[PDB]
Order: C-alpha cells, then structure tokens, then sequence
C-alpha cells in the first residue's frame, strides 16, 4: 500500500520526513574522611598505622 | 577521632577492636638494679694454717 509508486507525469507525491532524539547524563559527587589523634599514631604498637 | 585511650589500664585502643590489644605496651630497660656484696671485716684479719 505504501510503496513509492511514481507515475510518468511526476508531481509533488511521496514526501517523507525525518526526526532525531537526544540523550542525557549527569555528574554526582562522592567522598569520605577519617580522623586520628597524634597520640593514637605515636603511642601505638604498630609502626605504620597510617 | 580514634584515640589511644589507655591500654595498660584496660581501655582498648580504638583501632584495636574485638579480641585485640596493643602488643608493645611498655619498654624493658634491660638494666637490672642489683646490690653489691656487704662490707666484710673480721674475714680479712686472719692468718691461715694449712692442714
């Protein structure tokens, strides 16, 4: 039914169109921290606790 | 803040959790405090007679 059958007299027939979509993506932030007191590193059994 | 607390008196250090504790908690000076011989009179005033 929808075949572009074009005759011999031509004319404005069989016109088409075009589209386009778009994608997306965002950026988030992460992070964490830990705490220590100097004594807990100076007076300690293990040398390289850090 | 993980603090050293006091392992000697019983309080476990913060990083030492569950069944653990500090494993070098003092210092051995390794220099014993010994006493010398008591002063000895009587003994050096003595002649000997061999048997």
């Amino acid at each position: 039914s929808k075949l572009p059958l074009l005759t011999e007299n031509g004319g404005r027939v069989n016109r088409v169109g075009f589209t386009r979509l778009s994608r997306e993506g965002s950026i988030h932030k992460f992070g964490f921290f830990y705490e220590f007191t100097q004594e807990s590193l100076d007076f300690d059994s293990d040398d390289q606790l850090k | 803040m993980l603090n050293y607390n006091a392992p000697i008196d019983g309080q476990k250090s913060s990083i030492d959790g569950a069944g653990s504790d500090q494993m070098n908690t003092f210092y051995w000076l390794k220099k014993a405090i010994i006493q010398a011989r008591k002063d000895q009179y009587f003994m050096p005033l003595a002649s000997v007679t061999n048997m």
